[PDB]
């Protein structure tokens, strides 16, 4: 990553769309000393602009990136207690515990927003605050039920990975066309219309008497705060999750179509805190749909009046041990003594 | 470009780049000294008048050209193709591809007179030169002419006519000291597979 | 039935600008997306533009700022004009019906969703050639005879402007064995063609080619002798 | 490795012999920032050639390689 000698496919234009995708032209070293030879290049997001001061580089020959169910046991002399109770108030009163050598299985879902995947209520509808006076906090909600999400991706790329030099593994990406419309993704609804009002229903049977509710999107932040940054195989999905959160809930009363999502791949990902960037440089064929259930939602509210007769909630998130808190709920790693 | 099929059997012409988004390609049939005429549109409709014989390739698998076919061909199917391609990632076509000419062989064998002119006297005497080669009685339409100053292929001065209802004109035109200078000239008629030479000299 | 006819000047000087018109009937323009299109000799079409009394109008970017499109609904037809013509805008121009449609997906594929259009009802043209020559009188030649009992002979009618040319043999007292050839456009803008008679070898008959140019006022009378 | 300047010791010749062993020049990062001086090189096995896609140089200041006797016991 230094200076890339870019392009673009448009010979006529509206909306000025520029791009986030460009297939682009490089100079690299190949074999032996100070040799180059004329190399295809895609970057997700004219010359230069690299990337700024850490890039490494995945790929590898045989990888993928599929959450897998990972169980957490307790040791010799230890055991795990689990409160079964269906209404639990998260600091609170539970009737029913046991102890369990080893959990059923955690599939680890890197996601944001929403749980995909992930675990179901077995009653109802569960919402679950570390505070729920403090808006700061997170709030788990947790479904009895999933509204569906499916996710096309047509965008095509051909994997070409020249070996030229011992020391050197270079892909090649952006071959062929098909004109993809950037990522896409859809949510199925009617799930959707069901679980809000029931959400809205819990929300007003808890905290919330009597107000109307409204959900706005994201207030702003990184990519990954903005957006549903979630993946399908190791490419970082950023969805506009305005078609998620854009109804105003009557607490008067509760008030075929399906949702359809804008979402975008990167390959350019930031990792851990600032030791580096992560990239999945080829991704390999194309015309790829992952669908999911969503299992979920994770809230913050935003801090209102009680002058506006409405309560305002907004997507939040970013620190992935809420999502293990909202996986890890019913574990508590215990010890036995005589 | 041409393309030349037997009576009842299937032609193919192909036009315009290959195909990079979805597309809508529509043809279009010329009948010789009439005004551009349609054949199809969205890639496989026809219009009033236009038989299921023609039919154009969809608008389908990427990177792949337009393709009209032709099944049972007969001669009244002889004219100039053109096609107009609309591709979603390209920008509107203003000019239409290039054209194919189909070739109907209906009829074999005729072979062509040809007549060879020296300058005339009288042209001389103007300070002009012109060599004059008729074709004529010759069926199918297509030959080629080609002179030859000695043994020398000529790059310039040659006028040829199209054939029309079939008769051709080769003129060579030359300065009275370009004529005078070489042993020979000579008219060469290209026609169906063989070549028939005619030579004149001071 | 929807019938279309063009007219025009035939001739235009270089510079000067070119006025087209079509007339339409079986349809009210109003109605119909027109679109001009222009296909020079021995090339494929070239488009011009489509235009609609709603003003759903564009022009070939290329002829852009030389180009106008109108259409006269009290009239009932379609106007072009063409300004600062060169030899390069000489073509057969045509008229047409221009209609539209959509090639629509799933909203997957929204970003691949286009129209296109497809010139359904042509006119029978109107030939425009942009040359520069007011009149030129044509040079004419005996082809002598020289040489199966039977000779040919003939008359070579050289350099004129415009088309066409009329050849007779005799005044019109012979026309077997007469093939008149079509005539070739030269490199030089002008037009050269000849014509031949086939007799027998054998000092009867007199041979006299008439040619008249009508265009310049021509008319020559040429004995062929051998 | 990258490119080798290699010739041969045969000034005259039977049975197209060639070579295993051949003694090279080259250019070779010394010190500093690219400055080069002449070195010899020996490849076993003219011009190029190189390695196919990977090369670790054992060497070393103070090796050696004779196997020794190692025991395997039960615990
Ligand atoms: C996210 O949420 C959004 C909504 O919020 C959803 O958006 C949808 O996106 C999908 C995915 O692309 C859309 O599906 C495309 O729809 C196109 C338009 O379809 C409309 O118009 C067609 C007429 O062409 C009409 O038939 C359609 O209704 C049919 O289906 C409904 C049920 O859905 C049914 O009730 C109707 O009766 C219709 O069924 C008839 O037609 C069917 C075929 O379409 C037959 O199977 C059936 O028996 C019956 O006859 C609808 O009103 C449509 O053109 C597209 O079809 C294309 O492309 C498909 C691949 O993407 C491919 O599978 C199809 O075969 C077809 O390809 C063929 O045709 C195209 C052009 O039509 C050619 O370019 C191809 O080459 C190919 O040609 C073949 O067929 C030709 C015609 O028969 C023939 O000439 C040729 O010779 C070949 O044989 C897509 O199917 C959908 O429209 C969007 N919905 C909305 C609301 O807009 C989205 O679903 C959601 N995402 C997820 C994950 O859920
Ligand atoms: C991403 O964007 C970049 C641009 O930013 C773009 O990059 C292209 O990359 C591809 C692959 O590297 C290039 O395609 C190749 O082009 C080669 C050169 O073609 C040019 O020159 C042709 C003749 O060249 C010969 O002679 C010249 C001197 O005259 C000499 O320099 C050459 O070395 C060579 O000896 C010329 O014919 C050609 O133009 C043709 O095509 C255009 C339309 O594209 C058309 O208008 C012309 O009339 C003509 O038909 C061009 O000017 C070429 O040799 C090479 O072809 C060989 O390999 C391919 C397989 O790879 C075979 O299919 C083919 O039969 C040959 O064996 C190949 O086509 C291309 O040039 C780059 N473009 C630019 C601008 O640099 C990518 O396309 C973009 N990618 C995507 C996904 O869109
Ligand atoms: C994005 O890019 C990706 C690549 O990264 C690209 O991936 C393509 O995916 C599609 C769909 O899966 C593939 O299409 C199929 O290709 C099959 C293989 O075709 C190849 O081999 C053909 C013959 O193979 C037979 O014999 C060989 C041994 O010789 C054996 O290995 C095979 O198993 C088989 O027995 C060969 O004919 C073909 O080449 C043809 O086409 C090319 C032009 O593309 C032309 O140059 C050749 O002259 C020839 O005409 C090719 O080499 C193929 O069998 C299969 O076809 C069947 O199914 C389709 C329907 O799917 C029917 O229409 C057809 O009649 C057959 O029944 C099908 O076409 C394609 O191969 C992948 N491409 C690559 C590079 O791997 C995507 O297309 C791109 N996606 C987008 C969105 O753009
Ligand atoms: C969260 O929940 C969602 C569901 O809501 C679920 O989503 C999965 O996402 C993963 C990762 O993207 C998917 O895994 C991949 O699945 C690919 C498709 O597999 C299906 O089809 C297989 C064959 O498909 C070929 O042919 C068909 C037409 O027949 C065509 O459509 C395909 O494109 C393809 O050409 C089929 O074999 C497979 O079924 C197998 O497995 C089931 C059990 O799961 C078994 O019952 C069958 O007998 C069979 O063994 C299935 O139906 C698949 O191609 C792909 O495999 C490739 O890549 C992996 C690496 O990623 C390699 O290991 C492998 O060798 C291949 O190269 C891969 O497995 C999965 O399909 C989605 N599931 C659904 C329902 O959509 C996630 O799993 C959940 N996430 C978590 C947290 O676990
Ligand atoms: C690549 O190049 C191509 C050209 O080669 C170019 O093509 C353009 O494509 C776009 C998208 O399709 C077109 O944009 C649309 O234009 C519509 C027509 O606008 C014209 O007419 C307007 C009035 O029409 C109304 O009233 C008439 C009755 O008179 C009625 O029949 C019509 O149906 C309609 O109701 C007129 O106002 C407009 O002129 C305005 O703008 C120009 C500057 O551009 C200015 O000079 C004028 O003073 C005036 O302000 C024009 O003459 C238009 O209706 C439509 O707008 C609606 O939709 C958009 C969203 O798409 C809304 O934002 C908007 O509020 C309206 O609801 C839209 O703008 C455009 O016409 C094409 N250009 C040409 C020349 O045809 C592409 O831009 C390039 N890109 C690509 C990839 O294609
Ligand atoms: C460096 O350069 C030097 C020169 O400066 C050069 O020196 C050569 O060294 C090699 C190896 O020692 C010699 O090769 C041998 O030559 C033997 C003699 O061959 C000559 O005579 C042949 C017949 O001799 C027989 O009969 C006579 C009586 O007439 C009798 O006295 C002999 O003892 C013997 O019985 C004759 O056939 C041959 O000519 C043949 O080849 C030439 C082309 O080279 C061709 O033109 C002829 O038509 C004919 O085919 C020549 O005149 C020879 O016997 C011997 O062959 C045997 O041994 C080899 C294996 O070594 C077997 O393969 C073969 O089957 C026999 O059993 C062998 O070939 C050569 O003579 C030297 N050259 C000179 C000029 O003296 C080296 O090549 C260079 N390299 C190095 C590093 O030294
Ligand atoms: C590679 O080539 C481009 C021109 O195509 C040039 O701008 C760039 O500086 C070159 N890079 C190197 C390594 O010299
Ligand atoms: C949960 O506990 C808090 C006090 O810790 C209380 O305000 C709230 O009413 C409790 N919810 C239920 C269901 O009792
Ligand atoms: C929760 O936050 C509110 C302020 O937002 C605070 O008043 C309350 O004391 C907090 N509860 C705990 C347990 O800290
Ligand atoms: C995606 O498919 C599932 C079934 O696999 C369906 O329930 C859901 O409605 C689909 N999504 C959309 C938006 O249609
Ligand atoms: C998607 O969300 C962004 C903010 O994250 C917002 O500005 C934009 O209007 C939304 N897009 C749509 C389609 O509503
Ligand atoms: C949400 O929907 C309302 C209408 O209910 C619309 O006015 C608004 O533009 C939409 N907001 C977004 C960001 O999609
Ligand atoms: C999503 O939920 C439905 C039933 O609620 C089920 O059909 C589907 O298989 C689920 N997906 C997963 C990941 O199990
Ligand atoms: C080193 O020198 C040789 C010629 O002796 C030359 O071929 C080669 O390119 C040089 N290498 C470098 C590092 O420039």
């Amino acid at each position: 990553c230094v200076t890339l000698q870019c392009t673009n496919v448009t010979n006529n234009i509206t909306d000025d769309m520029r791009g986030e995708l460009k297939n682009c032209s490089f100079n690299m070293t190949t074999e032996l000393r100070d040799k180059k030879q004329k190399v295809y290049s895609l970057f997700y997001r004219y010359r230069l602009i690299n990337c700024n001061t850490s890039a490494i580089t995945q790929a590898c020959p045989k990888v993928s990136f599929e959450p897998i169910p990972i169980h957490y046991c307790a040791p010799a002399g230890f055991a795990i207690l689990k409160c079964k109770d269906k209404k639990f108030n998260g600091t609170g009163p539970c009737p029913s515990v046991s102890t369990v050598q080893c959990t059923h299985g955690i599939k680890p879902v890197v996601s944001t927003q929403l749980l995909l995947n992930g675990s179901l209520a077995e009653e109802e509808v569960m919402i679950r605050s570390e505070n729920i006076t403090n808006n700061a906090k997170n709030i788990l909600v947790q479904f009895n039920t999933p509204v569906q999400i499916n996710c096309t991706r047509p965008n095509n790329n051909t994997r070409k990975s020249i070996r030229i030099g011992p020391g050197q593994a270079f892909y090649a990406t952006g071959d062929i066309i098909g004109d993809i419309r950037q990522a896409h993704c859809n949510v199925s609804k009617a799930t959707w219309n069901e679980t809000l009002g029931k959400v809205v229903k819990q929300l007003r049977k808890h905290f919330g008497n009597n107000t109307i509710i409204r959900f706005a999107n994201s207030s702003g932040g990184d990519l990954e705060v903005t957006t549903h940054s979630f993946n399908c195989g190791g490419e970082f999905f950023y969805c506009n999750t305005s078609g998620l959160f854009n109804s105003t809930w009557i607490s008067n009363t509760s008030v075929n179509d399906s949702i359809t999502l804008p979402c975008r791949i990167k390959q350019i990902i930031n990792m851990w805190q600032r030791i580096g960037q992560a990239m999945y440089a080829p991704p390999i064929q194309g015309v790829i749909r992952c669908v999911s259930n969503i299992t979920g939602l994770i809230l913050t509210r935003d801090g209102g009046s009680t002058n506006s007769t409405t309560e305002t909630f907004r997507p939040g998130g970013g620190d992935m041990r809420d999502n293990w808190r909202s996986e890890l709920y019913k574990y508590k790693v215990v010890k036995i003594e005589p | 470009t041409f393309v030349s099929v037997a009576p009842g059997q299937t032609a193919r012409i192909t036009c315009g780049e290959e195909s990079l988004g979805s597309r809508s390609v529509i043809w279009y049939q010329q009948r010789p000294g009439q005004a551009p005429s349609l054949i199809i549109y969205n890639n496989n409709d026809r219009p009033s008048g236009i038989p299921d014989r023609f039919s154009g390739s969809p608008g389908s698998t990427f990177g792949t050209t337009a393709t009209l076919t032709i099944t049972s061909v007969e001669a009244g199917d002889e004219a100039d193709y053109y096609c107009h391609i609309w591709d979603s990632r390209r920008p509107t076509n203003w000019v239409f591809g290039e054209g194919t000419t189909l070739i109907v062989l209906s009829q074999p064998k005729a072979a062509p007179s040809v007549t060879l002119f020296p300058p005339s006297s009288e042209e001389l005497q103007a300070n002009k030169a012109t060599l004059v080669c008729l074709i004529s009685d010759f069926y199918p339409g297509a030959v080629t002419v080609a002179w030859k100053a000695d043994s020398s292929p000529v790059k310039a001065g040659v006028e040829t006519t199209t054939p029309s209802k079939y008769a051709a004109s080769s003129y060579l035109s030359l300065t009275p000291e370009q004529w005078k200078s070489h042993k020979s000239y000579s008219c060469q008629v290209t026609h169906e597979g063989s070549t028939v030479e005619k030579t004149v000299a001071p | 039935q929807v019938h279309l006819q063009e007219s025009g000047p035939g001739l235009v000087k270089p510079s000067e600008t070119l006025s087209l018109t079509c007339n339409v009937s079986g349809t009210l323009v109003r109605d119909n997306y027109w679109s001009w299109i222009r296909q020079p000799l021995g090339k494929q079409p070239e488009w011009i533009g489509y235009v609609h009394d709603s003003g759903d109008t564009n022009y070939n970017p290329s002829l852009k700022s030389r180009v106008h499109l109108s259409l006269d609904k009290s009239k009932n037809l379609v106007s072009l004009r063409l300004t600062g013509v060169t030899a390069a805008d000489s073509a057969i121009y045509y008229c047409a019906t221009t209609k539209h449609g959509r090639r629509i997906y799933g909203v997957v594929a929204f970003k691949e969703w286009f129209t296109y259009f497809y010139m359904d009802v042509w006119g029978k043209g109107t030939s425009v050639t942009v040359s520069s020559a007011s009149t030129k009188g044509p040079s004419v030649f005996p082809l002598a005879p020289s040489s199966g009992g039977t000779a040919a002979l003939g008359c070579l009618v050289k350099d004129y402007f415009p088309e066409p040319v009329t050849v007779s043999w005799n005044s019109g007292a012979l026309t077997s064995g007469v093939h008149t050839f079509p005539a070739v456009l030269q490199s030089s803008g002008l037009y050269s063609l000849s014509s031949v008679v086939t007799v027998p070898s054998s000092g009867t008959q007199t041979y006299i080619c008439n040619v008249n140019h009508k265009p310049s006022n021509t008319k020559v009378d040429k004995r062929v002798e051998p």
